[PDB]
DNA sequence: TTAGAGAATTGGAGAGTGTGTTTTTTTTTTTTT
């Protein structure tokens, strides 16, 4: 500690604000490389140099104000991208023991220390200076002196935007600057935005396309595509309006909840006695229910009343979303909007070109597609967003890029269902690859709905090809099959039944207008044999698991439940699938609801398989064991 | 409005949360040692 | 460990844990060393040489930095001083030992540890005013001590023996936060009912003080804010109930369930860890005094007018009253208590009454003494009781048995007491100080304590006669009010009248009016600076003591037979046997003033002459010329005797001339020294010699 | 494609250990009597 401690003063003193650096500046940082290179696999040195907080009071002010001093500036960002290297990579994992998970804390501590200070835009001032300067030269005239220089800017950039938000400042509230935000804006100021956009949409330098992806991936991570898309001049009178309203509605929500508790309970003290024996009713002996919880309870009595809840064990505990959604700057999503619209329409077709070039060629790290399939979700989305046009994302719409995220979706659910110990993160994966899927899916309707009479035929080559090739029909079934809410989040199961509904329609209107009846050694098709499919009891569970969130649910994704729901009971009369308990009970809660009005569509479904049910149950009594457990062909046995 | 100002003055000749003030003055001199 | 160039740089650290690792830790150590061996102060000298030279001449333990003087000389030490106190303060501690033991290399003996003391801290605080925003820094306050534990032993560095085993655990530190336990025994994981090991464990002094804000600082009607500070090692009995002081210490917070369950939130106590206590009575100990300061005291005894210059200098905003100023200036300074046998105890103080008309300055003579003496008590006619001036006994505030407590008299034990409005007190007050008066204790017998306190003070009394105007128709005893008893305890009794006489009317309007000049916000001899007199009378009172050889008996004796005979006849004053002792004490404190070690006839004169004129101002108008000459023919007012000198100086140079016509100041001196006519310099400053055309030089020693 | 037999992990019943508790009189003192 005391050599480390030493060698840290050896860097020099602040005054004021100019930075007076000592003549031994050289050999003293290549010492604190040394250690840092001689670290324990605790990372001491990491967690030493991090506390004594040297990047923020040394090599920060060194880069910033004597950046000529060119061996010294090379020393000092090999230095800073040691010290900036993420703890995941540090330490290989999350470690499962309390001591390496200490560590790993700490030195994620430091990390986040250093992305706070990294928001001065004269860092990045000087970064982008001294990039562009060096890109000024041409590809032929570079050496290996500045080829690894780019590569430790860039990496230092990947780095410091890498950095996770801490657990206790990410609370900060929608329409403030968070670190993240304050850091982007240091980016746009000190113009290294522009730059990412020349490397991205340079021939020469496309050997950087990888890094350029993952700076642009880790710059957008907390965005959604429409709702940037959305922004623009007059937004500020908008969302406060917006503020107010849902202020109000929230509110309103909290009075007429307060009401009815309140009328749940009586208006006596809850030590005013009352005893009451209900007749009719057994206990759980031969004698009749007393019931102590007073008259106003009896009106909607349930056992269940005085009950503990039990604890879902380790195993059975669901899948929750990692992070919130919060609104970010609007300074900086002005600018992200900007970055996005300029990229799109300058860069985004060379650079995916070259990233799978780079991903064909085999010299991409072990999960780089994901970067790529990505980059298909969020432009597209973008794209499609706003002023739609084909021409800036067309490297995309070709068919090799439906069959290569098949591809990696398929490789991601075996990897998922094999590979259990990190089964979440591929899980993750296959996400974002279903959310490129779905993206492609609905750019090829928005090609349906443009004029052009070009788009239009390319739309019907890629329909043809795709609904021909059986993967893309079965891997929706397959998805449902073997989903499961321990492993994967609500947010994967909206976005799965979405992107069911979007295919299903695309699907039917393509049989409805035109015959086509040749699939996969082809054979015949026709889509309600394709739909009798989903009359499957896994796929109606996960349907219903995603209705039980109907109060948070989007309007489209109720729409999108509903609909399909009311596919398979209405046109296929598979009401008996649907006849469950559970789902009685959702129901119940449906009916029950204050704000029933608010969703006429799922009441009045629920409404028309419960006549039916009722009208079985009075034909036949045993419907209501029927009720009691999920069914195979008993589906037309009660039938 | 001399008048005035010159019973100010006047005023002012009659007339006749530390630790910060003196971390201040005493900076002061620690810059002076460095210089 | 490399030297830190820069402490200054936290480099984002705060300052405790900069401060806490080892390169600025031995930054400051070495810093705080070089401080100590190399400060100056204005004149060169090396101060702390002679500071910590005099603390191991002592054996004190301590050694007081002035926070001036650091901040001077050091910025950062004192910059990081208060933000991190108690780290500070131990590598302060560290090092003042490494400095003490290169001065002193076996006074490892003597001690184990130097504690360093800061002094005149600007960082100064209100009572009312301290925050959560002090917390854990040095602060300074003021405030009247209400509280003091007796000095008891704290565990330090504690040793258990083990509840089974022989072995003992190992060295814990107690905290002031909590009591420590000791865990379980490493050699075989008992835990059981441990014991202390008395003989391995190291305790140390602890007293817990009380202190609130001063009644003079608080406002009326309004009840004051108190904290409790800790005083550790050798700070303990720094002070006592009702001690104005100066504390500085650092403000340490720790939770306490007892207050959070009082208040229902989470309340964390309070306490001040003490650091340094400085009484604001004690400005100047003798302690304090340096070679400087005993240089100039010492060089200012020779002047040769100096009693001239100390009782001009006793309230020199009051134009007049000499006798008041001399009584006052023999009191101030004292006689010495005597025991002859060890049977036969005599006061050694002198008390003073001063009785008059109004707007004579009596209150401001004793406000003045009030201001400049040390452990002075003042007090006002109703205002006192008996008890309050004695001594009083209570039920104990927390555990309610009866405990005598201190009074006025016994507060002021090696002080003065003054008692402003004497004539108004009841009868039932003022005879309490009876006992106090004469025999300096207080005997209380009362609620099962039986036992007599020490009241070893000077009493000074201010009073006015019957009707508020003193009466020259009548003797004093005629229109005091007071009887013997108390009469006759007062050493020097003094008579101020207002009487009208323009001249000095005039003079003293002059006076008054220029004193109300100088002192806007912005006789003859000259008096010394109140700071350099206050030092001088510390220095007179504490390292000096008069010695009385003797005093030529026979002038004293005759002259009390006969004081006594005109007393009966004209029943001004009574005269006791006390005036006799109150003679010997007005020699021994003029002795005193001149800082003599032994008394002498020039001290006893002085002692005639205030007897004899205070007991002649007693008198009416018609008898007190009468007196006067009585008095002034027969008995010994000794002006002065310069014909003999003269005459002698004469007969030398006649004899001198008479050598040499057929060393003279050596000769004069001689003769002066054979003769008891050893006071020369009157006879050299005298007319007469002069007008003769004598003359003197110490050089060259002709004449 | 469902589900059932054998092995391993997690829930919680309960056995064991340590902690906390059950108006009255005499005397002083200041002010007021
Ligand atoms: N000789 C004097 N020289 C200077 N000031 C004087 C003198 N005589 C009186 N005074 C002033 O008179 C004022 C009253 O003094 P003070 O000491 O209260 O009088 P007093 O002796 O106490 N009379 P009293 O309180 O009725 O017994 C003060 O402001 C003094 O400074
Ligand atoms: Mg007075
Ligand atoms: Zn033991």
């Amino acid at each position: 500690n005391c050599e480390l401690l030493a060698t840290c003063s050896a860097l020099g003193y602040l005054e004021g604000d100019t930075y007076h650096k000592e003549p031994d500046c050289l050999e003293s940082v290549k010492d604190l490389i040394r250690y840092l290179r001689h670290e324990d696999e605790t990372r001491d040195v990491r967690q030493q140099l991090g506390a004594a907080q040297i990047l923020q009071s040394d090599l920060l002010p060194i880069l910033t104000q004597h950046h000529q001093d060119k061996p010294l500036f090379d020393a000092v960002i090999r230095l800073m991208v040691n010290l900036t290297q993420p703890a995941l990579l540090c330490f290989g994992n999350l470690p499962k023991e309390p001591s390496f998970r200490h560590h790993f804390l700490q030195v994620l501590t430091y990390l986040q220390a250093y992305k706070e200070a990294f928001a001065s835009e004269k860092a990045f001032g000087v970064l982008s200076e001294t990039l562009y300067e060096l890109l000024q030269l041409g590809w032929e005239e570079r050496q290996e002196e500045d080829n690894l220089l780019i590569e430790r800017i860039l990496l230092l950039v990947r780095n410091i935007l890498h950095v996770p938000a801490d657990l206790d400042q990410e609370k900060k509230i929608d329409d403030d600057a968070s670190a993240h935000d304050q850091l982007l804006w240091a980016i746009h100021l000190s113009g290294l935005d522009d730059l990412l956009l020349f490397l991205a949409s340079s021939s020469a330098e496309e050997q950087w396309s990888l890094h350029v992806l993952e700076i642009v991936s880790l710059m957008f991570r907390d965005q959604n595509p429409e709702q940037l898309a959305g922004v623009g001049q007059g937004r500020l009178a908008q969302e406060r309006s917006a503020d107010f309203a849902e202020l109000e509605v929230l509110r309103q929500r909290e009075m007429a909840e307060k009401k009815t508790r309140a009328l749940q309970r009586g208006n006596r003290h809850s030590r005013f006695g009352g005893s009451y024996i209900v007749q009719g009713l057994k206990s759980i002996g031969e004698r009749d229910l007393i019931f102590h919880k007073g008259l106003h309870n009896l009106r909607n009595y349930s056992s269940d009343l005085g009950k503990q809840p039990k604890k879902v064990p380790k195993r059975r505990q669901a899948a929750r979303e990692l992070s919130i959604q919060r609104r970010s700057a609007l300074n900086v999503r002005l600018f992200l909007r900007d970055f996005c619209s300029e990229f799109l329409e300058n860069c985004y077709n060379r650079l995916m070109g070259s990233v799978k070039d780079h991903l064909l060629r085999e010299k991409a790290q072990q999960h780089d597609e994901t970067y790529y399939m990505w980059a298909l979700a969020f432009f597209m989305a973008f794209n499609r967003a706003a002023s739609f046009r084909p021409g800036l994302v067309s490297e995309t719409l070709s068919v090799r890029t439906f069959h290569f995220i098949e591809q990696n979706l398929t490789n991601y659910y075996e990897m998922m269902l094999t590979d259990r110990k990190e089964a979440a993160s591929w899980a993750r994966r296959m996400h974002l690859a279903l959310k490129a899927y779905q993206e492609l899916l609905a750019t090829v309707n928005e090609m349906d709905i443009s004029p052009d009479e070009a788009v239009r035929e390319s739309s019907r080559i890629i329909k043809n090809n795709i609904f021909y090739v059986m993967e893309y029909r079965e891997l929706f079934l397959a998805l449902f099959r073997k989903f499961d809410e321990r492993c994967q989040p609500r947010s994967f199961l909206r976005d799965l039944v979405e992107t069911t509904h979007l295919f299903l329609k695309m699907l039917e209107r393509f049989c409805r207008s035109r015959g086509n009846l040749v699939v996969q050694s082809e054979k015949e098709f026709n889509f309600l044999d394709y739909l009798k499919r989903f009359a499957c009891s896994t796929v109606v569970r996960a349907y219903v698991l995603l209705l039980r969130s109907y109060q948070q649910n989007s309007a489209h994704t109720n729409h999108c439940i509903v609909k399909m729901l009311h596919r398979l009971a209405h046109d296929l009369k598979m009401e008996a699938l649907l006849f469950q308990l559970s789902v009685f009970c959702l129901f119940n809660r449906l009916l029950s609801d204050p704000a029933a009005g608010a969703y006429k569509e799922l009441v009045t479904f629920a409404k028309y398989i419960l006549g039916k049910f009722f009208a079985l149950a009075a034909v036949n009594q045993k419907a209501f064991v029927e009720l009691l457990f999920w069914k195979n062909t008993a589906v037309v046995r009660e039938m | 409005n001399r008048e005035l100002e010159a019973l100010k003055q006047r005023f002012w000749k009659h007339a006749n949360e530390k630790l910060q003030v003196l971390k201040a003055k005493l900076q002061e001199a620690m810059k002076l040692r460095r210089f | 460990i490399e030297s830190i160039e820069n402490l200054e740089d936290l480099k984002g650290h705060s300052v405790r844990e900069w401060v806490s690792m080892a390169g600025p830790r031995l930054e400051i150590h070495h810093r705080f060393k070089n401080f100590l061996r190399t400060h100056v102060d204005s004149h060169g000298h090396n101060v702390f040489k002679e500071r910590i030279s005099d603390m191991c001449k002592e054996n004190r333990e301590s050694l007081v930095v002035n926070y001036e003087d650091l901040a001077a000389r050091e910025h950062v030490l004192a910059y990081f001083l208060p933000e991190a106190p108690a780290e500070l303060l131990q590598i302060f501690d560290e090092a003042a030992l490494e400095v003490v033991l290169a001065m002193y290399p076996k006074y490892d003996r003597i001690t184990n540890h130097i504690h360093v003391r800061i002094s005149h801290l600007p960082l100064v605080e209100e009572l009312r005013s301290l925050r959560q925003l002090h917390l854990n820094q040095l602060i300074r306050t003021s405030g009247v001590v209400t509280s003091c534990t007796g000095v008891l032993p704290q565990l330090s560095m504690v040793k258990y023996n083990c509840n089974k085993c022989n072995f003992v655990l190992g060295p814990f530190c107690q905290s002031q936060n909590q009591e420590v336990k000791p865990g379980s025994c490493p050699e075989c994981q008992s835990a059981g009912p441990f014991e202390v090991n008395m003989e391995e464990t190291i305790y140390q002094n602890y007293q817990r003080i009380r202190i609130q804000e001063s009644p003079g600082k608080v406002a009326a009607g309004r009840l004051p804010r108190s904290k409790d500070a800790i005083l550790l090692a050798d700070l303990v009995d720094s002070c006592k109930p009702g001690d104005e002081i100066e504390l500085t210490g650092i403000y340490h917070n720790n939770y306490d369930g007892s207050l959070n369950t009082a208040n229902g939130f989470p309340v964390f106590a309070t306490v001040i860890l003490a650091n340094h206590v400085a009484k604001k009575d004690n400005k100047v100990a003798v302690g304090e005094l340096t070679d400087e300061d005993v240089k100039m005291i010492t060089s200012l005894s020779k002047d040769q007018q100096i009693g001239e210059k100390i009782f001009a200098s006793i309230a020199p905003s009051i134009y007049g009253h000499e006798d008041i100023k001399r009584g006052l200036a023999l009191a101030l300074f004292g006689g010495e208590p005597k025991n002859p046998g060890g049977k036969h105890k005599v006061r050694g103080d002198i008390n003073v009454l001063l009785c008059g008309d109004p707007g004579t300055a009596k209150s401001q003579f004793l406000k003045y003494i009030e201001k400049v003496s040390s452990r002075a008590i003042f007090t006002t006619g109703q205002g006192a009781s008996a008890v309050g001036l004695t001594a009083y006994v209570q039920r104990h505030p927390v555990s309610r048995e009866w405990t005598l407590e201190a009074g006025a008299l016994v507060l002021a034990d090696r002080g003065v007491c003054l008692i402003d409005e004497f004539d108004k007190m009841n009868d039932q007050d003022r005879t309490s100080i009876h006992e106090a008066m004469e025999q300096q204790s207080i005997s209380i017998s009362k609620a099962g304590i039986v036992t007599s306190l020490q009241a070893r003070c000077t009493v000074i009394a201010a009073a006015n006669p019957i009707g508020g105007r003193y009466d020259p128709s009548l003797t004093f005893s005629e229109n005091v009010d007071l009887t013997e008893p108390i009469i006759s305890r007062f050493d020097i009794l003094c008579v101020v009248r207002d009487t009208v006489d323009p001249v000095q009317d005039e003079m003293l309007a002059r006076f008054v009016v220029g004193s109300h000049v100088r002192h806007h916000p912005s006789y003859g001899v000259e008096p010394l600076p109140q700071e350099v007199l206050k030092k001088y009378i510390i220095y007179a009172k504490e390292r000096v003591h008069p010695k009385l050889n003797q005093m030529d008996q026979d002038k004293v004796a005759k002259m009390y037979s006969d004081l006594r005979k005109e007393s009966m006849a004209t029943g001004s004053i009574p005269i006791t046997v006390r005036h006799i002792e109150s003679m010997i004490r007005m020699a021994e404190a003029h002795a005193r003033i001149h800082l003599r070690d032994y008394v002498i006839e020039d001290d006893v004169n002085m002692a005639i002459r205030v007897m004899l004129e205070s007991f002649i101002d007693t008198q009416k108008f018609s008898v007190m010329r009468s007196m006067r000459k009585t008095f002034a023919r027969y008995l010994s007012f000794r002006r002065d005797n310069n014909e003999l000198l003269l005459f002698i100086l004469k007969q030398l140079v006649a004899e001198q001339v008479t050598y040499q016509r057929n060393v003279p100041e050596k000769d004069l001196v001689d003769k002066a020294r054979q003769i008891n006519i050893h006071n020369l310099s009157a006879f050299y400053d005298s007319e007469l010699f002069r007008m003769n055309k004598f003359s003197h030089d110490l050089k060259r020693k002709m004449i």
